[PDB]
């Protein structure tokens, strides 16, 4: 049926230049007019741009913050939707969705050029725009005391600090302890090098002698960091 | 759709259209049996659908000024329809001349009522309008 | 954003709620609303004067008027917590098409519970490094919301800050975490320094030094 | 059992409606794409609302001494000519707005002056042509 | 089917009064407008007058000449028109016809009142007005002579004069005579009397001896005049 | 008389003739044509915009212009000669209807004839009885019309006449008969008499006087 499968996402320091496709199925694809549409990391949904159809010439609309730079294109036989994005701003960061758009006008209410609806999505696409490098992660110890004890509970951890890019993957005791154990989504600084957290919830009475170690991961710079936690 | 912009724009116009020919059939009506019934007795039915094109038309320049928003639709038949079929400048001046031809002092009494007393229904309508939320 | 909505809005299940989006290009133009979960694609929810398609259930209604639309949630559920759009165009008349801000629909379907937070100096490792790192993990909390602020002896600390949001632990109940950035001069020359949660009105504040 | 008189005077009346009907449901669309299309090209003096008026002036003229020296047609077709098309065509309220408009003074007069004097020549025009071109 | 008879025609002097009569059927009777038409003799048809139907409230429209004279009316229940004549004129004599009228209005091209017809009509009904009583003929013979001779036949016959009212019937020789006989249509005179010729043509030579006789014969008086025809001197 | 026809107006059989009503009526309502035999009850024939009714052959057709109504007969027939009436509105918007003079169609169908005279003078005994009348009678003729005069010593004799209508004979040839009166005194103290009949132009004139 349906189906859109954007591709060719990831990684473009600023100034750079990538190019989104958007594999399309399952519908007339010859003359449907559509979209892109971008998130930012943790914000709303932005309008990219719209080409138009058949009838209308092929004509493109961009968004402002995107006009100059990026252009919209499509191939009816390849089946696909492309979006060429140059000279990029780390604005640019987030998920890109190619979406079919329909057209919507009701005759007696109406106000030309009616309203576009999307209908069908994709499921996206990840663009990162940041100068940072590659970085393994600094793994200093949330170590417990009388701040950290609940009475017959106590919670220690693990902060994975200044590592790039996305994602670490913490553990405890090497996969033993699963319950008291929750790790964080990771915070992003502004030096462009993110920094979760881990922590286990444990016997207050178990400080002292208990071993507890967290296993940091990181395979995009193929560091893995193991650390013990005592008081 | 065959350039949807266009297809959208004409189908707007269709509807300001059928508004502007709905306005007007039944201002000219109006207009019509005032004339008819009326002109028989300075002919005051082509001058009574004046003055009363004058006095709508002028409680909605004050009106579409001042409450706008509502709709450009009724607007537009309302004004350029209902106000341009019970109105007419053709019907009173065939009568101007028809005193003129017979030959000097009523050609020119049309000519005075008829802009001046359309303008007051002007004035009429706009400062009703206007006085009544102020 | 011509297309204006109210952030974050919320309903207790089974009941009703709605979401308004605002502007001036929606005087003249109609909408389209959009469901959104994390890493799941868009759904359409309704568009234009009285469209809902299909699959798309009945509880979900478009609205029009003035200068204002809404998204009409009839029978609130849980599998409906999440953000939803409007969308039209930007100004009247225009090709180009924009989004509203959104608006994070919480299902309450949890009763209220009080932030716990603890709260971590550095490390000597840290220090020996030349960095330092404050902190602050709040748990067991709901709904998923709270208000992040360091003091420096009760001052404020608005630079060097960086909050994560809150997701879901393993009991339900959410948790996030925010840390805090200093030059170890500037730690160990304070007396102080306090994480400050606002959860509800609570201020749960905890204190290292 | 509606009484023949009355049922034939009302369908005639009716004809006779229809015609202006159509008429004025023309000459109306005529004036709305003049003023729409050709008023925003000057606010002291509006050709659109003044060019559909000197043409009704015009055609009405040409018809008020063709419609009195030639018979043998309809007044059907007078009608919707004359109280329909030169009416629809025509305005005094789109005209009378501009003038206040303007007062709200030299533009003001010249409005009443123009459209006056120059939709009265129309039919001057009109009258002439017509009577000259058959005499 | 659709029969309409008049009834009630006659002889009257002028001044007097006739009342003429319509029976009708074969149609909705109680619905139809009517209208009375008159031919007076050796003239056009002439519309007299229309009653009109149920939905007009039964007005009725005379023709000028008539109007305040006569009188139409109806009787619904027994399926009749009548037409009363008040104060008649020697104008109104003919015949008179009871006619059911349809009613016509094309949309497009009409203008009221639309205009009638006339679809079914009676046989009509001869009313005569003249102040002339009954009278027998003066029958006086038309004789043979040289400028009534055509070589081989010659033409003789009767003039039968001054009589009233209509008809007279010639015969010739008590009917004997077929061939050569041409009774005329009788011509009427300012004295309101009729007069009518009969001509027998026949042999040249049979003339000076054989007999020929016309036998007029006017019941209206019950006159019978029987005359001998021969040559003159 | 606001309907105008032509009184009388023939065609050759198997022809097309047409029959002209004219008044101001006719131009704003329509017709209806009426045919008449003697004796014989009208017969309504057309009417309005397009309507024949039903019997009535398609022969028959209504025509209607500027202030003028037509009949329409297409393929003359014996049976037509008749008498035709337009009838419709007195005058525009009226409630009276109206006929007009009528049109006598002659289908001729019979090849002309001359008009044989023969003319009698008094007779000795309708002079006794102190009247006098001159008896003319013509035969013979086709078609059937005919203008008859009478003269004194040939001068205009306009009154004491009295003339028939042409009625067919038994050759289907036509024949009429012409009453003229006189005082006794007025026969006798003149020298001629002289009955003079006009047909198709012809004149003839046959004469009689105090033998």
């Amino acid at each position: 049926e349906v189906r859109l499968v954007e591709s060719g996402g990831g990684l473009v320091k600023p100034g750079g230049s990538l190019r989104l496709s958007c594999s399309a199925s399952g519908f007339d694809f010859d003359n449907a007019w559509m979209t892109w549409v971008r998130q930012p990391p943790g914000k709303g949904l932005e309008w990219v741009g719209r080409i138009t159809g058949p009838g209308e010439g092929w004509s493109v609309d961009y968004a402002e913050s995107v006009k100059g730079r990026f252009t919209i294109s499509r191939d009816n036989t390849k089946n696909t939707l492309y979006l060429e994005m140059n000279n990029v701003r780390t604005e640019d960061t987030g998920y890109y969705f190619c979406a079919r758009t329909g057209k919507y006008y009701d005759f007696w209410s109406g106000y030309p050029p009616g309203e576009e609806y999307f209908q069908d999505w994709g499921q996206g696409t990840l663009v990162i725009v940041s100068s940072a490098s590659t970085k393994g992660p600094s793994v200093f110890p949330l170590a417990p005391s009388s701040k950290s004890t609940s009475g017959g509970t106590a919670a220690l951890g693990c902060l994975v600090k200044d590592y790039f890019p996305e994602p670490v993957t913490v553990s405890w005791n090497s996969g033993a302890l699963t319950s008291g154990v929750h790790t964080f989504p990771a915070v992003l600084q502004s030096s462009g090098l993110y920094s979760l957290s881990s922590v286990v919830t444990v016997p207050s009475s178990s400080l002292g002698t208990q071993t507890y170690i967290c296993n940091v991961n990181h395979k995009p710079s193929n560091t893995k960091v193991d650390k013990k936690v005592e008081p | 759709l065959w350039n949807w912009f266009d297809i959208t724009n004409w189908l707007w116009y269709i509807k300001s259209l059928f508004a502007v020919i709905i306005g007007g059939s039944v201002g000219c009506t109006l207009r019509w049996l005032l004339s008819t019934k009326f002109n028989s007795l300075l002919p005051p039915g082509t001058l009574v659908v004046n003055l009363l094109a004058g006095l709508i038309i002028g409680t909605m320049l004050a009106y579409f000024l001042r409450q706008p928003h509502l709709d450009p639709f009724w607007k537009l038949m309302i004004t350029t329809g209902l106000c341009g079929g019970l109105s007419t400048f053709s019907t009173f001046s065939v009568e101007v001349f028809a005193l003129l031809q017979a030959g000097y002092i009523w050609a020119l009494t049309s000519v005075l009522v008829h802009v001046i007393g359309s303008l007051i229904m002007t004035a009429l309508g706009f400062f009703i309008i206007t006085i009544l939320f102020a | 954003s011509e297309l204006t909505q109210d952030p974050a809005v919320s309903v207790a299940l089974k009941q009703t709620v709605t979401i308004t989006c605002r502007g001036d290009s929606l005087r003249s133009h109609y909408a389209s609303w959009y469901q959104k979960k994390p890493g799941q694609a868009p759904v359409l929810l309704f568009y234009g004067k009285n469209n809902r398609p299909s699959g798309i259930p009945d509880r979900f209604s478009g609205s029009a008027s003035g200068n204002r639309a809404s998204l009409t949630i009839t029978g609130a559920q849980a599998e409906d917590e999440a953000d939803y759009y409007c969308s039209s165009r930007d100004k009247s008349g225009s090709r180009l098409s924009v989004f509203g801000g959104g608006t994070k629909l919480t299902v309450l379907s949890q009763p209220k519970a009080a932030p716990s937070v603890t709260l971590f100096p550095p490390s000597s490792e840290e220090l020996q490094a030349n960095k330092a790192t404050l902190v602050c993990l709040i748990s067991d909390f709901y709904p998923g919301a709270v208000t992040v602020a360091w003091k420096a002896d009760s001052s404020p600390v608005k630079a060097g800050v960086e909050t994560t949001t809150p997701s879901k632990q393993s009991n339900n109940k959410y948790a996030a975490s925010s840390y805090l950035s200093l030059t170890p001069e500037q730690w160990k020359s304070h007396r102080s320094y306090s994480c400050q949660v606002t959860h509800e009105g609570s201020t749960v504040e905890k204190t290292v030094a």
